[PDB]
RNA sequence: CGGCCAACUACGUGCCAGCAGCCGCGGUAAUACGUAGGGUCCGAGCGUUGUCCGGAAUUACUGGGCGUAAAGAGCUCGUAGGUGGUUUGUCGCGUUGUUCGUGAAAACUCACAGCUUAACUGUGGGCGUGCGGGCGAUACGGGCAGACUAGAGUACUGCAG
RNA sequence: AGUAACUGACGCUGAGGAGCGAAAGCGUGGGGAGCGAACAGGAUUAGAUACCCUGGUAGUCCACGCCGUAAACGGUGGGUACUAGGUGUGGGUUUCCUUCCUUGGGAUCCGUGCCGUAGCUAACGCAUUAAGUACCCCGCCUGGGGAGUACGGCCGCAAGG
C-alpha cells in the first residue's frame, strides 16, 4: 500500500522550423505512510506517460524518515533549491501544516503533526527539493548520542524520553493486537 | 630622508637611554625632523601631490603616537611639547 | 593476511605513482615521500587495504556473490581477458557501454539476440541469404563479440564491481555508486578517495604490478569458490 | 583587524570540520582554554591539550571522527557578538537543535551548560549554538 | 457556478449589447455577456464598498542583498563616535547569583460555580509579562588601581621599481 | 626580506568635514608642427544638415586658477584569522648535489597571470589575489516610467555639479 499524488502539471513546449511541438511534464511524491519518503519526476507528451514516468522515478528514488512515534524530532532549517523550507514538530493532533507541495510530500511520509512555512520561491519543484533537503538534515537521538559518546539520558531530554517510551508501548500493544 | 649621521645623533640625543631607538621620544623625533625637513623643501615644490601624501600619513600617525604619550603620561607630554616648542 | 611479498611488490614498481602535475591532494596521506617527482604509494595501509580487500571478497565469493572485471588499458586487457577466461568468471575489458549494468533491461534483449544469431549460425545456414546482408551480419558478429565479453556469462547481475584506474574509469564507478553495489578498485596517486568502498593502494600503470594485483584478487575469487 | 576570539575560534573548527582536517593551532587564551573545557565535557570535540610557541601559550584541539566518516559536528554559529550582546534571563534559557544541542551560557558559576543552567535556574549571556 | 476557487448545460445577440479581484472573455455555432433550468456556498442574514494586520523574508534584530536584475561613493588622510593582540592586581558602576518588598480596578489565560442551556452576569482564586528598597555571588560582558608582547610602529643591513 | 634592540593596548573602520582626481569646458597671459568639433565645398542616395574626399576655426601644448563628473569595472569597501593543488613571472634572504658555472635541488615572505577541489550561487561563474566559512565598522537598494527632473538649499564667473 503506498500514497499516490498529483501537485502540478505543465504544458511544456520546443520550437522547430515547423512550428510548436508541446510537451508535458509532472512532478509525484511516492510514500507508505510510515516515514518512507519517495519523489519523482517525470515528462511525456501526454499525462499517462508523464504519471508513468513519474511514478518509476520515484520508485527508484527513496529517502527514510526518522520520526519519533508521530513528529518530528527537532526543529529544521532547510536551504536548499532556491526556496528557504522551516519545519519543526508540534503538540500531537495540531496537524501537518504546509504549503501544497510540502503538504503532498508530507502526508506521503505519513507525519501528522508539522509545522511548516515557504520563505521564498514558491515554485512547487525547489519546494519539494527543499523538504526532502529539510528531511535529510534530520538528526536522530539514539545515534546522536553515540557520535557524541555520551548515555541517552546525558544527551536527551526527559520528556522526549518519555515520549519515546510511551510510542514504543503504544507499538509494541498495536503489534501484541495485530498478532492476536 | 634622513641618514646615519643625524639620524643616530637624534636618536641618541632625544633618547631615555643609549640604546632603545624605538621609544616614542625617538620616534616623533624622527616624524618631526622628516617633516620640517621636507616641508621646506615642499615650500619650493608645490605640486607634488605624491609627496603631501606621506606629509598626510606621516602626521597622522604623529597624531597618534602624541595620544598615546599624552594618554599614558601627562607629565611626559607635556614635557615633549615644551622641549620640541609645538602647540599639540 | 598477505599471499604477495615486500620485495616482490617492490621489484614490481607496485608503489610507484604519476608525476608532480597530476596527482591530486586527496593522496596526501597515502603518499609517504617524493623523490624525483615522482610519489610513492604507503605500504604498510596498502597491505591493511589488499586485506580488508580479500576478507570482502572472500565473504562475497563464500556467500554467492558475483563480481565483474572492469580493464580496458591496452597494457592490461589481455591479462584481465586471460585471468577471466581462466577461472570462468564474467569480464569487460576492450568497451564499456554505458549504464549497461544500470539499464539491463535494455541488453538483455541484445544478449537474447546475439544468442539466437549463435544458435541460427551453429545450423549452417549462410546461403540462404543474400551476400551483402551475409557480410553485414559477420560484421556485426565481430563488433558485438569484439565489444560485449562479459554479459554471456554473468546473466544474473552483478554483486561487487572491481575496476582498475577509475579516473578513466570513472562511468563504471558513478554507475556503481548510483546502483549502490560495492566497489573494489586500485586508487593511484590522482584519484578520489570516496569513489571506492575498499581502495588497493598501487599502480595502474605498470603491468607486473597490475598483473600482479590482478592475480591474486583471482587467487582469492578461485578460493572462495573452491571454498563454496 | 583581530577582533573577536570566541568567533575566530568557532570558525577556524567548523572549517576544519568541513575540510576534514585533525589538528588545529591556535592562540591561548582563557576563553577557548575552558571553552574547550565545556567542549571536551560534552564530548563534541575529541580531546585538547596545551603548547608553548615561539612567543606565548598556544592550544591545540584534535577534531573527532568515526568508522563511517560523517561529520561529529553539525553547525556552529555565534549569537552574542560585539555589538549585538543577546542576553538571556532565568526563564527563557534558549531552546537549541529542540534541545538536542548545546548553548553555552556564562553564569555566576561559570560556562557552563544550559541544562544544568536551567537546573541550577541560573543564567546570562550565551557564548554560541553547538549542534 | 473559465483557472485561481467546493458548483454546467440549453436558449438570445456577435469586436455590438456587456463582465471583471489577476490572468483575461464575444470578429455567427460563449461552461467568462443576458435568460432559463440545474448544482454549489451561506442563512435571518446574504454581497458590495472603505480603513487595519497577515501571507510580504515586500524594510529581513531573530530574518535580505550589492559581478551582471537595485546598490560599493573616484580614491585617500583623518576629527567626534563604534570596536581591540597575552598574562601578570582592587572596588563591582555592562551583569546574572536568591529572598522579602510593588505590579489600582478591569481584560487576557487555567479551574470552579449560577442564570433551564444562550448572550448576561453571581462567588473565590489565579493572571496581573514593568518598576522601587534591605540581604546574600564574581565566569564573561566595562572604567578604575600595577607588568609583559603574538597586532602595530621604530631601530641595523640590503632590495627592485 | 633577515637581526628581532626598544615602545608596551598605541589596532581597526570611520556619519557629518576636509584633500587628491580621466577627458572635455571656462578666465587671464603665451605657445601652436601634426591631429581635429564647428563651417565651406566635391561625392552617393528619391532624400544626407552623416558615413567618404579636399580644407581648417576652438581645442589638443605651457603657467596660475577654476567645474568635479566617467561602463571612475574586478560593474565585488577596507582590515584580520582559517580552508586541498598544479603551472609561469618579479624581488629578497638561506641551505645542499656542488662543477660550486646550473630557471641544478630545497626552505622561506611579498607581488602578479591561468586552470582547477570541497563549497557557494537562479545560472554564467568565483574558487587562498573567494562571490568559501566568520568577526568589526561604513555607503548604497526596496516594481518600471515620471526622474536623477521641478521647487527649495549648498558650490561654481558661467557651462553646470
Ligand atoms: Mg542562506
Ligand atoms: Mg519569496
Ligand atoms: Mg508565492
Ligand atoms: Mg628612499
Ligand atoms: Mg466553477
Ligand atoms: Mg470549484
Ligand atoms: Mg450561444
Ligand atoms: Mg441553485
Ligand atoms: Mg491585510
Ligand atoms: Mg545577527
Ligand atoms: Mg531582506
Ligand atoms: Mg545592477
Ligand atoms: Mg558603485
Ligand atoms: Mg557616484
Ligand atoms: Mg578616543
Ligand atoms: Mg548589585
Ligand atoms: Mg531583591
Ligand atoms: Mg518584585
Ligand atoms: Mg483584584
Ligand atoms: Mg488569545
Ligand atoms: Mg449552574
Ligand atoms: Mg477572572
Ligand atoms: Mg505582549
Ligand atoms: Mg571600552
Ligand atoms: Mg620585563
Ligand atoms: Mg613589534
Ligand atoms: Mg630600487
Ligand atoms: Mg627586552
Ligand atoms: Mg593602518
Ligand atoms: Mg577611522
Ligand atoms: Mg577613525
Ligand atoms: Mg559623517
Ligand atoms: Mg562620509
Ligand atoms: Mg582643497
Ligand atoms: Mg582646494
Ligand atoms: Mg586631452
Ligand atoms: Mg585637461
Ligand atoms: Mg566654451
Ligand atoms: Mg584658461
Ligand atoms: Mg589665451
Ligand atoms: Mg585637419
Ligand atoms: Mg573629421
Ligand atoms: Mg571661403
Ligand atoms: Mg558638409
Ligand atoms: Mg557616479
Ligand atoms: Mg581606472
Ligand atoms: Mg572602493
Ligand atoms: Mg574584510
Ligand atoms: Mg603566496
Ligand atoms: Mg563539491
Ligand atoms: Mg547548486
Ligand atoms: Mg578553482
Ligand atoms: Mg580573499
Ligand atoms: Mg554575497
Ligand atoms: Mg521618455
Ligand atoms: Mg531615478
Ligand atoms: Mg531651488
Amino acid at each position: 500500500n503506498y500514497i499516490e499524488r498529483v501537485v502540478s502539471i505543465n504544458r511544456v513546449s520546443k520550437v522547430v522550423k515547423g512550428g510548436r511541438r508541446f510537451s508535458f511534464t509532472a512532478l509525484v511524491i511516492v510514500g507508505d505512510g510510515k516515514g518512507m519518503v519517495g519523489v519523482g519526476y517525470g515528462k511525456a507528451k501526454e499525462v499517462p506517460a508523464a504519471i508513468a514516468k513519474g511514478v518509476e522515478e520515484a520508485r527508484k528514488n527513496f529517502f527514510r524518515v526518522p520520526l519519533i512515534g508521530s513528529t518530528i524530532t527537532h526543529p529544521v532549517q532547510g536551504e536548499a533549491a532556491a526556496g528557504v523550507v522551516m519545519l519543526r514538530p508540534a503538540s500531537p493532533g495540531t496537524g501537518v501544516i504546509a504549503g501544497g507541495a510540502a503538504r503532498a510530500v508530507l502526508e506521503c511520509a505519513g507525519v501528522h503533526d508539522i509545522l511548516a512555512k515557504s520563505l521564498g520561491s514558491d515554485n512547487a519543484i525547489n519546494v519539494v527539493h527543499a523538504t526532502v533537503a529539510a528531511l535529510k538534515l534530520l538528526q536522530r537521538p539514539e545515534e546522536v548520542a553515540a557520535r557524541r559518546g555520551l548515555p541517552i539520558e546525558d544527551v536527551a531530554p526527559a520528556g522526549m524520553l518519555k515520549a519515546r517510551r510511551e510510542s514504543e508501548a503504544l507499538a509494541a500493544a498495536a503489534a501484541r493486537e495485530g498478532s492476536a | 630622508a634622513l641618514t646615519a649621521e643625524q639620524k643616530k645623533e637624534i636618536l641618541g640625543q632625544y633618547g631615555l637611554h643609549d640604546t632603545d631607538t624605538g621609544s616614542p621620544e625617538a620616534q616623533v623625533a624622527l616624524l618631526t625632523k622628516r617633516i620640517q625637513d621636507l616641508t621646506e623643501h615642499l615650500k619650493v615644490h608645490k605640486h607634488d601631490h605624491h609627496s603631501r601624501r606621506g606629509l598626510l600619513l606621516l602626521v597622522g600617525r604623529r597624531r597618534r603616537l602624541l595620544k598615546y604619550v599624552a594618554q599614558v603620561d601627562v607629565a611626559r607630554y607635556r614635557s615633549l611639547i615644551e622641549r620640541l616648542g609645538l602647540r599639540r | 593476511m598477505a599471499v604477495v611479498t615486500m620485495k616482490q611488490l617492490l621489484d614490481s614498481g607496485a608503489h610507484f605513482g604519476h608525476q608532480t602535475r597530476r596527482w591530486n591532494p586527496k593522496m596526501k596521506r597515502f603518499i609517504f615521500t617524493d623523490r624525483n617527482g615522482i610519489y610513492i604509494i604507503d605500504l604498510q595501509q596498502t597491505l591493511t587495504y589488499i586485506d580488508k580487500a580479500y576478507e570482502f571478497v572472500k565473504e562475497t565469493v563464500a556467500h554467492g556473490g558475483t563480481v565483474l572485471f572492469v580493464g580496458t588499458k591496452k597494457q592490461a586487457q589481455e591479462s584481465i581477458a586471460e585471468e577471466a577466461t581462466r577461472v570462468g568468471m564474467p569480464y569487460v575489458n576492450q568497451r564499456w557501454l554505458g549504464g549497461m549494468l544500470t539499464n539491463f533491461s535494455t541488453v538483455h534483449k541484445r544478449l537474447q539476440r546475439l544468442k539466437e544469431l549463435e544458435a541460427m549460425e551453429q545450423t549452417g545456414g549462410f546461403e540462404g541469404r543474400t551476400k551483402k546482408e551475409i557480410l553485414m551480419l559477420t560484421r556485426e558478429k565481430n563488433k558485438l563479440e569484439r565489444s560485449l565479453g562479459g554479459i554471456r556469462d554473468m546473466q544474473k547481475v552483478p554483486s561487487a564491481v572491481w575496476v582498475v584506474d577509475t579516473n578513466k574509469e570513472h562511468i563504471a564507478v558513478g554507475e556503481a555508486r548510483k546502483l549502490g553495489i560495492p566497489v573494489i578498485a586500485i586508487l593511484d596517486t590522482n584519484c578520489d578517495p570516496d569513489v571506492v568502498d575498499y581502495p588497493i593502494p598501487g599502480n595502474d600503470d605498470a603491468i607486473r604490478s597490475a598483473a600482479l594485483l590482478t592475480k591474486v584478487i583471482a587467487s582469492a575469487v578461485a578460493e572462495g569458490l573452491q571454498a563454496r | 583587524t583581530m577582533t573577536d576570539p570566541i568567533a575566530d575560534f568557532l570558525t577556524r573548527l567548523r572549517n576544519a570540520n568541513s575540510a576534514y582536517h585533525d589538528e588545529v593551532t591556535l592562540p591561548h587564551s582563557k576563553l577557548k582554554a575552558n571553552i574547550a573545557e565545556i567542549l571536551k565535557r560534552e564530548g563534541y570535540i575529541s580531546d585538547y591539550r596545551t603548547e608553548d610557541a615561539r612567543v606565548g601559550k598556544s592550544l591545540v584541539v584534535q577534531l573527532k571522527y568515526g568508522p563511517s566518516r560523517e561529520r561529529s559536528i553539525a553547525g556552529l554559529r555565534r549569537v552574542s557578538k560585539p555589538g549585538l550582546r543577546v542576553y538571556a534571563k532565568s526563564t527563557n534559557l534558549p531552546r537549541v537543535l529542540g534541545g538536542l544541542g548545546v548553548a553555552i551560557i556564562s553564569t555566576s558559576s561559570g560556562l557552563l551548560t544550559d541544562r544544568q543552567a536551567a537546573r541550577q535556574g541560573v543564567g546570562g549571556e550565551v557564548l554560541a549554538y553547538v549542534w
